């Protein structure tokens, strides 16, 4: 966004091209984080079965390391993300007010 | 938004005035009540009433009807009875006619369409029907203006049968049904209360003459009773059937040809031929298959879009696999405005499809979020929407299903989603579209009577085959129509299409066999000319039968050949100096160093004609057959042979002939070694013409 | 008199529709296409039970692909007379033909024709 | 060069064939509506300003009118094609200083029969479940006929256009009526109320407005006595009672209240 | 859902035409004129899709003559 138009033209060719390469790359790298979501949900899943099961059965130190299992997953998870949003959130920011 | 209906503890209240009705009514005059019955189902049923428009309870209504059947109607009136047939009649026949084009059922639903024969609103209509039955059967006496009852009894179907307007309701009506071959793999739909309708007419008409004149109206109208050129009458397996059955009787198939049936369904047949076009496929359909349920999903090869800028991309939708049983978050959601009900889906494909069912998933883990009403629209070109009905209702539903009873040609389709009942929020997970395409793999899935024009055929053949005796008058009655010998001709040579060939050899052998002039005519049709006679392409009525090639041979023409002329009848003689006859026009047009056939015979036929004249000169004959074998025709079939390949099988069959010829007269052997060269420089023609003609014992 | 060699009718068809199709990205004389094109609409109003929808498709196609092809385009008016023309439209339309959901020639027949006619109309405009 | 004629005489004459066709049974309606649907937009939408390429005569226009009047029941589709094609034939011109088109469309009677049957009858009623509405293509297509009629008709007289619809919606809301009896497209009869109230009724008959007073009165009288002694909404519905004062079918009585308001 | 709302507990009488409740999160039916009842007899009309029925709570809303739960709050 930021450095359109003041290099030559070599270097705005080059610049195209390594925008092009990148996001392919970074589409390659990402391919990853797809799986992230879902592992994230059958763990939440998982969980959420957990605290009910050990709620059924009674065993109140498990119901309790359910629980706290299927929360510290949440945050954890919602935390990493937070800082990811927190960036995203601090982009769009910055570009509300570079347009305005 | 509450339910069209009324509840069972109303409907069990109606039903036990009802009861105490007829229970009070019973031991004085329950004729009073069965008049009040009747007329209150005739009010209903009229062209205002509930029944037509589908207005009140259908609970009520279908309990009232199941409380009529079991009355007596023992001294009630004829006006009524015939008011109330009528009314039931034009109704039904509407509700056949008018049905809707779209049928989306519950996966729960397992009950049989309407339209369909020989397996709620159907068993009102159903019902409906078995009152008519039962009111048919009422047997009249005295003054007939009453059915009364407890010198030959006189019945109700005796006034309707008259009714030409209820007649040809019911005959329109059970035209449109259909049921062709899962038939045999009672009554459980409207079509199977046609069926016993026109059942019971039958049995209870007193002649034969008043029952077959409504059916010959039937025939010699078009739709809705129109004339033209080319019209003619709708026809379906039920029909058909009963048809059949009408005329199973000696008697009746003397009436029916008394009255000119025969040459009814001859022209019948005839000019539906020339009307339809063959949709089974051929060779451009074998070309393009090279040079590349069981219906096809076209929703991943197209496009999504949706008319709402904030919507999601929705190409998840697309995909063959459905997500997870709980996902917590459905596949695609869309988020409702507090003013906003209907939000649409345009699937656009690459080509156009013929599109047949619409299958649309919601998110099973919360169907709050299942839309409330789907309307479908679809688009030939992708630019015009047009809506296939109303919307379809579709709360509570786990697996929306839509089918189409037509299928439609459609290049994009647009699904306008209706807000849910409680929810904001809409969630699906997998849209398919099923169809096939013209032409490819997924051209191919995996009646004919109403399709083709295949029913008039086995009308002819049930009339001259059901019993032996009426053989004789039924082809002499049948024969002098014109084209009918080609056109049967054409039937037999196309794909199966609803009757099996071994059934239309009989029916061209037993009608070419009752003349001489007719044996001639099938000889020549099947041999050298297969076109229509008369047939002039200036005039856009008359048959044409353009698309076949003369001369091809297959196992039925072969069979219906050797039945021609192994076959011991006066003029065999003519039919036998027919086929020498070809046989030496084909040879002298072979010395070209004209018509389609003479160009090249077909060796099966050549081949036919030698067993012929060897199972003739085998068997006695009443005609001097050595006399009609001339030498020049010895001459000619020898030089035919010689001049033509040895490997080519147009060759052995020229030298069965003349293997065939030389077991009828040994002196033509002799005439043959001394005209080869032996009584050298032997060629293989010369060999395999040694080879094949010296097989009898006199040739040995 | 005289015979229609329907196999090679639909070989010729479908090699003149490839071609025609690909050309679509010299010149052909209008003079003498009118002749092709009119015999051509003349086989289509000539379809009985022993003909088939299939090589009415591709008739179809390259009748449309010859009338736009000229440069002079071919008018619908040069094609047809009116009886011609009546009955063309009443395989569409008429109930002599088409019975109920029970389409003439099929829907893709009616789909094929209705192209036809259509793109015939936009060559004239 | 060389002249050759157009196409659209002898196409006329052909259709107008066709058209005149329709009352003995030989052609049928949703088909021909399609082709001429399809062979009158060639100069690609249903946009209702296009001229129809093809022109039909007075007493096509009449057979048609006709046939729609007496045809038993008619599917959506059919419907929506009736729709686009009385919006075309609003823009076609008569040729055989003659009255407009819109003009013969209002002045026959068989165009209220037409409409009434529209809005009062459904779709056929098989086993299926089918919500009693007609869609948003079809309420659309309404919409745009209606438009196209009362534009073609304010340069003249919009006099009769408004004597109408008023007799129009005196028909529904009379005894039996779709109005009395809810049976109809609930969203379409509150659209064509909708378009009502942006008229003039400027030299309409008193009679008629009377008449129209009565039935409406009598309508919405019935329809506060006679309330239903059960309420059951859903939780996002927080629409108020219709015997609710100083705050879908009552939007339907609420829309006819302000019609008379008007009047 | 059909309700049926008997005052001397032995004679019942529907109260309307049943209601469309497909597709509802919760049915909330109420009573426009308040009844007398004793008795109160529900039809629940069969699932559109499934062949099971499910509840999970109902409640009969209500006042008494005298007394506590006599009157609103």
């Amino acid at each position: 966004t930021s450095l359109l138009g003041k290099m030559n033209s070599e270097e705005e060719d080059e610049v195209w091209q390594v925008i092009i390469g990148a996001r392919a790359e970074m589409t390659s790298k990402h391919q990853e984080y797809l799986k992230l979501e879902t592992t994230w949900m059958t763990a939440v899943g998982l969980s959420e079965m957990a605290a009910e099961a050990a709620y059924q059965t009674g065993a109140d130190q498990a119901s309790i390391t359910a629980r706290n299992h299927i929360q510290l997953v949440k945050l954890q998870v919602e935390e990493v993300h937070q800082l990811s949003r927190k960036a995203e959130t601090k982009l769009a920011e910055a570009q509300i007010e570079e347009l305005r | 938004q509450h339910s069209p209906q009324v509840g069972p503890t109303a409907t069990q209240a109606m039903q036990e005035f009802l009861t105490r009705l007829q229970v009070h009514l019973s031991s004085t005059c329950p004729q009073i009540f069965s008049e009040f019955l009747l007329k209150l189902i005739h009010i209903l049923s009229t062209e205002r009433g509930a029944f037509q428009t589908g207005q009140g309870p259908l609970d009520a209504q279908v309990k009232l009807l199941e409380f009529t059947l079991e009355q007596n109607f023992e001294v009630v009136s004829v006006s009524t009875i015939s008011a109330v047939i009528e009314s039931v009649t034009f109704l039904v026949h509407h509700y056949i006619t008018c049905s809707d084009k779209v049928m989306s059922r519950s996966g729960s639903d397992s009950s049989v369409g309407a339209r369909a024969c020989f397996g709620t609103r159907d068993q009102l209509m159903f019902d409906l029907l078995k009152l008519v039955n039962i009111l048919v059967q009422l047997p009249l006496s005295g003054n007939r203006e009453y059915s009364a009852r407890v010198g030959s009894p006189a019945y109700v179907a005796d006034l309707v049968l008259a009714n030409q307007q209820i007649m040809s309701q019911i005959l329109s009506a059970l035209g449109l049904c259909n049921s062709s071959a899962m038939a045999m793999i009672d009554a459980i739909s409207v079509g199977d209360g046609l069926f016993t309708i026109l059942t019971t007419l039958s049995k209870k008409a007193s002649t034969v003459h008043m029952m077959l004149q409504p059916i010959l109206t039937y025939m010699a109208c078009g739709y809705m009773g129109r004339q033209g050129s080319l019209a003619t009458c709708q026809l379906s397996e039920p029909l058909l059937w009963f048809i059949l059955r009408v005329l199973d009787t000696s008697d009746a198939l003397k009436a029916f040809h008394d009255m000119g049936g025969v040459q009814l369904i001859c022209n019948n047949m005839v000019t539906s031929t020339r009307a339809i076009v063959n949709t089974a496929r051929s060779m451009v359909s074998t070309i393009m298959k090279f040079l590349d349920e069981g219906i096809h999903n076209f929703a991943p090869l197209g496009t999504i879009t949706s008319s709402s800028p904030t919507a999601q991309p929705a190409e998840v939708l697309l995909q063959a696999t459905p997500p997870h049983r709980r996902a917590r978050s459905a596949a695609w959601s869309y988020i409702f405005l507090p003013e906003e009900a209907w939000c649409d889906l345009t699937i656009h494909l690459p080509a156009a499809v013929l599109l047949k069912e619409i299958h649309i998933q919601p998110h099973l883990a919360s169907l709050a979020t299942c839309p409330s009403s789907v309307s479908v629209e679809v688009s030939a070109d992708g630019v015009n929407m047009l809506p296939l009905s109303t919307p379809v209702v579709t709360s509570g539903l786990t697996y929306i299903k839509i089918q189409l009873v037509k299928a439609e040609v459609a290049s994009a389709v647009c699904l306008r989603l209706h807000r849910p009942r409680d929810a904001s929020t809409l969630g699906l997970s997998q849209i398919k579209l099923l169809g096939l395409t013209a032409f490819g793999t997924t051209s191919s899935a995996t009646d004919q009577v109403s399709k083709t024009s295949i029913g008039w055929l086995r009308l002819l053949h049930h009339c001259l085959t059901h019993i032996s005796d009426l053989e004789g008058m039924m082809a002499s009655a049948a024969a002098p129509t014109a084209n009918l010998l080609q056109t049967c001709a054409a039937l037999l040579m196309s794909p199966y299409c609803g009757m099996h060939s071994p059934n239309i050899e009989v029916v061209l052998v037993k009608i070419g066999l009752q003349s001489t002039r007719i044996g001639l005519k099938l000889i020549d049709i099947l041999l050298r000319n297969c076109a229509a006679s008369g047939s002039d392409p200036t005039d856009l009525n008359s048959p044409l039968l353009f698309g076949r090639l003369n001369g091809l041979s297959s196992d039925s023409t072969i069979d219906i050949l050797y039945q021609l002329g192994t076959t011991q009848d006066p003029g065999t003689k003519d039919r036998i100096q027919a086929l020498l006859k070809w046989v030496s026009d084909s040879a002298r047009v072979a010395a070209m160093k004209v018509e389609y056939g003479l160009l090249m015979p077909s060796p099966s036929h050549l081949h036919c004609v030698a067993a012929i004249l060897w199972h003739s000169y085998e068997l006695l004959v009443e005609y001097d057959l050595p006399a009609l074998l001339d030498q020049e025709l010895f001459e000619l079939l020898f030089n035919w042979s010689m001049s033509l390949p040895c490997n080519m099988v147009l060759k052995k069959a020229v030298d069965s002939l003349l293997c065939s010829m030389c077991h009828v007269h040994p002196n033509y052997f002799s005439l043959l070694m001394g005209w080869m060269g032996i009584t050298l420089a032997l060629t293989e023609s010369h060999l395999a013409t040694l080879a094949s003609s010296s097989q009898s014992p006199e040739a040995i | 008199e005289g015979v229609l060699d329907i196999p090679m009718i639909s070989w010729v068809v479908m090699l003149v529709s490839r071609l025609l199709d690909y050309v679509a990205t010299f010149t052909l004389a209008h003079e003498r296409c009118i002749s092709v094109v009119q015999k051509l609409v003349l086989f289509l109003l000539s379809m009985d039970f022993t003909c088939h929808a299939d090589l009415l498709l591709f008739v179809c196609k390259v009748l449309a692909r010859i009338a736009n092809a000229t440069r002079p385009t071919i008018h619908l008016c040069e094609i047809v007379n009116e009886p011609q023309l009546e009955r063309l439209l009443l395989l569409l339309v008429g109930t002599d033909f088409n019975r109920g959901d029970i389409s003439w020639g099929g829907a893709w027949a009616q789909y094929s024709l209705t192209c036809m006619l259509q793109d015939i109309l936009a060559g004239e405009l | 060069l060389i002249i050759q004629l157009s196409s659209v005489p002898m196409l006329n004459v052909c259709f107008n064939k066709l058209f005149s066709m329709l009352q003995v049974h030989h052609v049928q309606l949703e088909s021909l509506l399609q082709l001429w649907l399809t062979l009158s937009l060639n100069s690609f939408l249903y946009n209702a300003n296009r001229i129809p390429v093809i022109s039909l005569n007075q007493a096509s226009i009449t057979s048609f009118l006709t046939v729609l009047a007496w045809y038993p029941n008619t599917l959506l589709r059919t419907w929506c094609l009736v729709l686009h094609s009385l919006t075309l034939m609003t823009n076609m011109q008569l040729n055989s200083t003659q009255e407009s088109t819109a003009h013969l469309l209002v002045s026959d009677p068989n165009l209220i029969h037409v409409l009434v049957k529209f809005l009062s009858g459904t779709s056929p009623h098989g086993t299926n479940q089918h919500s009693p509405q007609v869609g948003p293509t079809a309420t659309q297509a309404m919409q745009e006929f209606l438009t196209r009629l009362q534009v073609h008709l304010s340069s003249t007289c919009p006099q009769i256009f408004s004597e109408f619809l008023l007799k129009l919606i005196h028909i529904l809301s009379t005894e039996r009526g779709a109005f009395q009896t809810g049976q109809g497209p609930l969203d379409a009869q509150v659209k064509l109320l909708e378009f009502t109230l942006e008229q003039n009724f400027e030299v309409v008959s008193v009679s008629t407005i009377s008449a129209v007073i009565e039935s409406v009165t009598f309508l919405v009288h019935h329809y506060i006595t006679c309330s239903d002694k059960v309420m059951s909404r859903s939780g996002s519905d927080s629409s108020v009672g219709a015997r609710a004062c100083f705050g879908t079918r009552d939007q339907l009585m609420f829309d006819l209240l302000k019609l008379v308001n008007i009047l």
